[PDB]
């Protein structure tokens, strides 16, 4: 019954700083405390074992600290390779338990999207849908809001979003607004825009096509 | 006409006795000597018992644990000299309450070059070298 | 190097059981452990329970007792977990760990894991439709182009590029299910708009699933 409770879900700081994640036990688990790094391929490897020792292969940017109920995983000179998720793990009894997980991401300069708009290709209309793409390539922060637009319409209940991790190189993410139409639909109305909204851009870019 | 039993009991020794030539290691006034012939945890207090005069199983406190880490190898695992005696936790030959990993065991104890606390193994009939002392 | 290895992707009805292979290799393997562990949603880890990789003996979380099922094949040096009566909120990814030698409480090598996906609907391949460049999406000498993945089940698709010949710029997006029922996802490129005809970019789509291999030209 002993749960962990990780403090932070999501932590954001740039290259070279220093970034500490903690977690804590309900009741003591006597330094049997793990620290695990999944990367978003999945693969997960063990950074820290009881508290403090850190694993043979680790560099040493990564430290742990803490006991009884509390435990603290720091991590130095943060590097682009550390974008993953940290987990806490407790050993002291059965079942082994882990923590909620800590994303690390890399904060960098406002970075403003570049705009691209797709119309439905031809061989997509042969089949009775129409999906029109709407791609903001390399931005950041990640917080920003597509509108889309048929013939000067505010559109609701027929988007769907999907964003990229962040980019292992520039720390930028990708953002893709479908808007999915039956062909009538499609065939029905003339101008289709999609309108972005970021904190990089000082005026709302829209970006439009004639069918 | 089969099997016979032999109810041994193994104490510390009370002689002082120090091989300076085929020590293992040694710490403060004490030598430790790992066997080179490995055995099961059980035979280990007969082992140590008969190796030199005056030695006998030893348990590692958390201030030896480290020295007999650091004059272990990679792949080497250690029986070590920790019993449980049901309350008052695990203790050794020399008395005291030892830390022990006893999750996934409650019998026998070993020590590899990473281990931070003496572990308790599920099976004991395992062939590890021994961890005996001799006081100096 | 790898030195677990864990079966691939599984599709189950709901209802039925799976399962899921670990083979071992660098180690000896009768002188560990076996750690089974399940991630659901994206994040969430859950220990489902372990194995003595030397006699067989198991020991479960009590909330996976009913549910999981593990053995050894010490020849081979495999490890198996069996599930059992999986319903829609099994569909997860299915860890195993080596755990340390000398540390049993860590667990110091892990698998890449094993997807299972619990669904009633049937594997279907997906169309894979060209986006073209167009200036309107030209931006700044910057020109986009891609391919859009739709109608698939399950997951996951591979998506590369010239066939690992570009991956610069590329962006595959996480897939996305629609009202159809079925995943779709996009995959685009950013090139230079000047080499628009001069280089050819072929977006190639693997859905091992339905065993469909898809190689699509985007052309204007």
């Amino acid at each position: 019954d002993i749960q962990m409770t990780q403090t932070t879900s999501s932590l954001s700081a740039s290259l070279g700083d220093r970034v500490t994640i903690s977690c804590r036990a309900s009741q003591d688990i006597s330094n049997y405390l793990n620290w695990y790094q999944q990367k978003p391929d999945g693969t997960v490897k063990l950074l820290i074992y009881y508290t403090s020792r850190l694993r043979s292969g680790v560099p040493s940017r990564f430290s742990g600290s803490g006991s009884g109920t509390d435990y603290s995983l720091t991590i130095n000179n943060l590097e682009q390779e550390d974008i993953a998720t940290y987990f806490c793990q407790q050993g002291n009894t059965l079942p082994f338990t882990f923590g909620s997980g800590t994303k690390l991401e890399i904060k960098r300069t406002v970075a403003a999207p570049s705009v691209f708009i797709f119309p439905p290709s031809d061989e997509q209309l042969k089949s009775g849908t129409a999906s029109v793409v709407c791609l903001l390539n390399n931005f950041y922060p990640r917080e920003a809001k597509v509108q889309w637009k048929v013939d000067n319409a505010l559109q609701s209940g027929n988007s769907q979003e999907s964003v990229t991790e962040q980019d292992s190189k520039d720390s930028t993410y990708s953002l893709s607004s479908t808007l999915t139409l039956s062909k009538a639909d499609y065939e029905k109305h003339k101008v289709y825009a999609c309108e972005v909204t970021h904190q990089g851009l000082s005026s709302p870019v829209t970006k439009s096509f004639n069918r | 006409l089969h099997t016979f039993q032999v109810p041994q009991n193994y104490t510390k020794a009370n002689c002082t006795y120090c091989n300076t030539r085929e020590y293992t290691f040694s710490y403060k006034g004490c030598c430790f000597y790992f066997t080179k012939k490995k055995h099961t945890w059980n035979g280990c207090f007969q082992a140590c018992a008969e190796l030199y005069p005056c030695t006998y199983f030893y348990g590692p406190t958390p201030d030896i644990l480290p020295v007999v880490t650091r004059n272990l190898n990679a792949i080497e695992s250690l029986w070590v000299g920790v019993y449980r005696v049901g309350e008052g936790n695990w203790t050794s030959l020399d008395g005291g309450t030892f830390k022990v990993y006893q999750i996934f065991g409650s019998h026998c104890t070993y020590v590899s070059k990473f281990s931070t606390v003496p572990v308790s193994h599920h099976e004991c009939s395992f062939l590890k070298p021994c961890l005996c002392v001799s006081q100096r | 190097e790898v030195q677990l290895q864990q079966s691939g992707p599984e599709l189950v009805k709901p209802g039925a059981s799976v399962k899921i292979s670990c083979k071992a290799s660098g180690y000896t393997f009768t002188d560990y452990n076996m750690h089974w562990v399940k991630q659901s949603h994206g994040k969430n880890l859950e220990w489902i329970g372990f194995i003595y990789l030397y006699n067989g003996g198991t020991g479960y979380n009590q909330n996976f007792k009913s549910k999981a099922t593990l053995t050894v094949d010490n020849s081979s040096s495999t490890a198996y977990m069996e599930l059992r009566s999986l319903t829609s909120e099994d569909s997860a990814v299915f860890y195993c760990a080596r755990d340390y030698y000398g540390n049993p409480y860590a667990m110091d090598y892990w698998g890449q894991g094993t997807s299972v996906t619990v669904s009633s609907a049937s594997t279907k391949g997906p169309s894979v439709f060209p986006l073209a460049p167009s200036s309107k999406s030209t931006s700044g000498g910057t020109a986009a182009l891609g391919c859009l993945v739709k109608d698939y089940f399950p997951e996951p698709v591979t998506v590369s590029w010239n066939s690992g010949a570009l991956t610069s710029g590329v962006h595959t997006f996480p897939a996305v299910l629609q009202s159809s029922g079925l995943y779709s996802l996009s995959s685009v490129v950013t090139v230079p708009s000047s080499s628009l005809g001069t280089q050819t970019y072929i977006c190639n789509v693997n859905h091992k699933p339905s065993n469909t291999k898809v190689d699509k030209k985007v052309e204007p």
